[PDB]
């Protein structure tokens, strides 16, 4: 009954940037939690960042403190992920998920995913 | 609980006709096969006619042009008109549904004794 | 099931005929066993034995290990009789004729095919064990259920 | 001369379900044996279930007795695998195989495979 | 499709042994006798590196 | 000692059947593998067909029902018959002996051009 739509690129220069725009539809994005979960080929999933919808604070991981940025828009329900300082060790499948902070620890449901190449 | 009963037995001269009746319970037993059989005393059973689910029927080459079977009521009936009875027709007849997987999936009825 | 004595050879991989083409076809790759035995002393009688039916007219080559219980009107010619049980559209279901006076080739034979299906599931149906004889007062190896 | 076509999903919620539809073409699926073989990342192949074509009995493995079900269709030569009660320990690459019961123990040929993620 | 590998063989390969023969495989009871058709699958297939 | 000479290469219109043949040296080149390979300019070599000593010839799954390998002469010859030529068949064809186990023992012989236009 509820789905997710993602977008992005397919090839990124190792040192450039890419425009990632997750386009949700019919969500309670005012008090929900949306972020990105990376899927590197050969291993499991990894957490990237977290974007709180309550106040607007954005938290990053240990190795992506000063190389990522997120812009949340509430006019058309879209998020922008301007990835900077990219290298060959960022090969992963990104997933745009959405959960409820007032629930369990795991996400409710994920999207379809986007593949990027950096080499 | 399939408890189909039989009726139509009695005494008659060898110049009449008998209208049998195999009353089946209200269930899904007419979408499968339906057939009759005789159980003459002192011999193994012998097939008479088979009512197919499609709406057609087949008769044994022995009793050709001497026995007709139809339903023509649309609810429940196995008439099996057996006009022009002979001397060797006095026996105990049964109507069995699945006469295609005998000894494994057959359900024999009560049976009616007809005397000529 | 039960067939005629002359057609007990048609049931084989590759061998065709009447019952092997429209009634029961055995596949070319088969790891079971086909067996038959004469039953003329318990399935025959001198009255006309028509308690065994068989199909003789079918649409095409019957796929091995298939059940066709439909009784649609067969089409032997180009005339669309529209299911009236008339000429060239006979009912494709007949019966055998077994008499205790016919030759051995026309006697009823009860056959049974045992197809042995092997699977990745744990093996369940098997045979008995060794159960050898027991000699006493001698140094021998005992191999009981849980005490070897 | 003989090939196999598979389909399904790529990401399942840990607790949801997924529609897996193996679509065979030009097979003798009447007396053949078609089943699924899982391929978990890090280990070899494992047997999941089996669907008999002679009688129609469906056999399952030890740990998937009450969580899997298979529906075989003979009108358009397709199989349905309704996977229920999924958790984080079901990450494997599924393969739709087909063999002959009256032959050797190993399967004849497999398909291309489908990847699913549950975590 | 320029890399081949064996999928069908009678017994397991001995440690440190190379199999260069290409005898046809028999998956059933039919005496194929070198026809390479149904139930006589070829022992060497190719990969698919895309 | 190994001077495998290829013949048959020329100009064939799309649809014809080209019959290539690599004549080998008078030696014991039999009882071993024999393979064909195309060398389209600007790409890695692509396997065409094998000539296993038993007689069973395996063909590339991509070029199925299009090319065939025949050796029903038994003296010194090997024939490759390619039917229904297409545009991408313009390549340098080679007939090598020690394939699938080379990179240190493979003997790439001569090679001719094949253009389909």
């Amino acid at each position: 009954e509820v789905q997710l739509v993602e977008s992005g690129g397919g090839l990124v220069q190792p040192g450039g940037s890419l425009r990632l725009s997750c386009a949700a539809s019919d969500f309670y994005f005012d008090y929900y939690e949306m972020s990105w979960v990376r899927q590197a080929p050969g291993q499991g999933l990894e957490w990237v960042s977290t974007i709180s919808g309550l106040g607007g604070a954005t938290y990053y991981a240990d190795s992506v403190k000063g190389r990522f940025t997120i812009s949340r828009d509430n006019s058309k329900n879209t998020l922008y992920l301007q990835m900077n300082s990219l290298r060959a060790e960022d090969t992963a499948l990104y997933y745009c998920a959405t959960r409820s902070p007032f629930g369990d620890y795991a996400f409710s449901y994920w999207g379809q995913g986007t593949l990027v190449t950096v080499s | 609980e399939v408890q189909l009963v039989e009726s139509g037995g009695g005494l008659v001269q060898p110049g009449g006709s008998l209208r049998l009746s195999c009353a089946a319970s209200d269930s899904s037993f007419y979408d499968y096969e339906m057939s009759w059989v005789r159980q003459v005393p002192g011999k193994t059973p012998e097939w008479i006619g088979s009512m197919y689910p499609s709406g057609r029927t087949y008769i044994n080459p022995s009793l050709k042009s001497l026995v007709t079977i139809s339903r023509d009521n649309s609810e429940n009936m196995l008439y099996l008109q057996m006009n022009s009875l002979r001397a060797e027709d006095t026996a105990m007849y049964y109507c069995v549904s699945n006469w295609a997987s005998g000894s494994t999936g057959d359900y024999w009825g009560q049976g009616t004794l007809v005397t000529v | 099931f039960v067939i005629r004595g002359d057609e007990v050879r048609q049931i084989a991989p590759g061998q065709t005929g009447n019952i092997a083409d429209y009634n029961y076809k055995l596949p070319d790759d088969f790891t079971g066993c086909v067996i038959a035995w004469n039953s003329n002393k318990l399935d025959s009688k001198v009255s006309g034995n028509y308690n065994y039916l068989y199909r003789l007219f079918r649409k095409s080559n019957l796929k091995p290990f298939e059940r066709d219980i439909s009784t649609e009107i067969y089409q032997a010619g180009n005339k669309p009789c529209n299911g009236v049980a008339g000429f060239n559209c006979y009912f494709p279901l007949r019966s055998y004729s077994f008499r205790p006076t016919y030759g051995v080739g026309h006697q009823p034979y009860r056959v049974v095919v045992l197809s042995f299906e092997l699977l990745h599931a744990p093996a369940t149906v098997c045979g008995p064990k060794k159960s050898t004889n027991l000699v006493k007062n001698k140094c021998v190896n005992f191999n009981f259920n849980g005490l070897k």
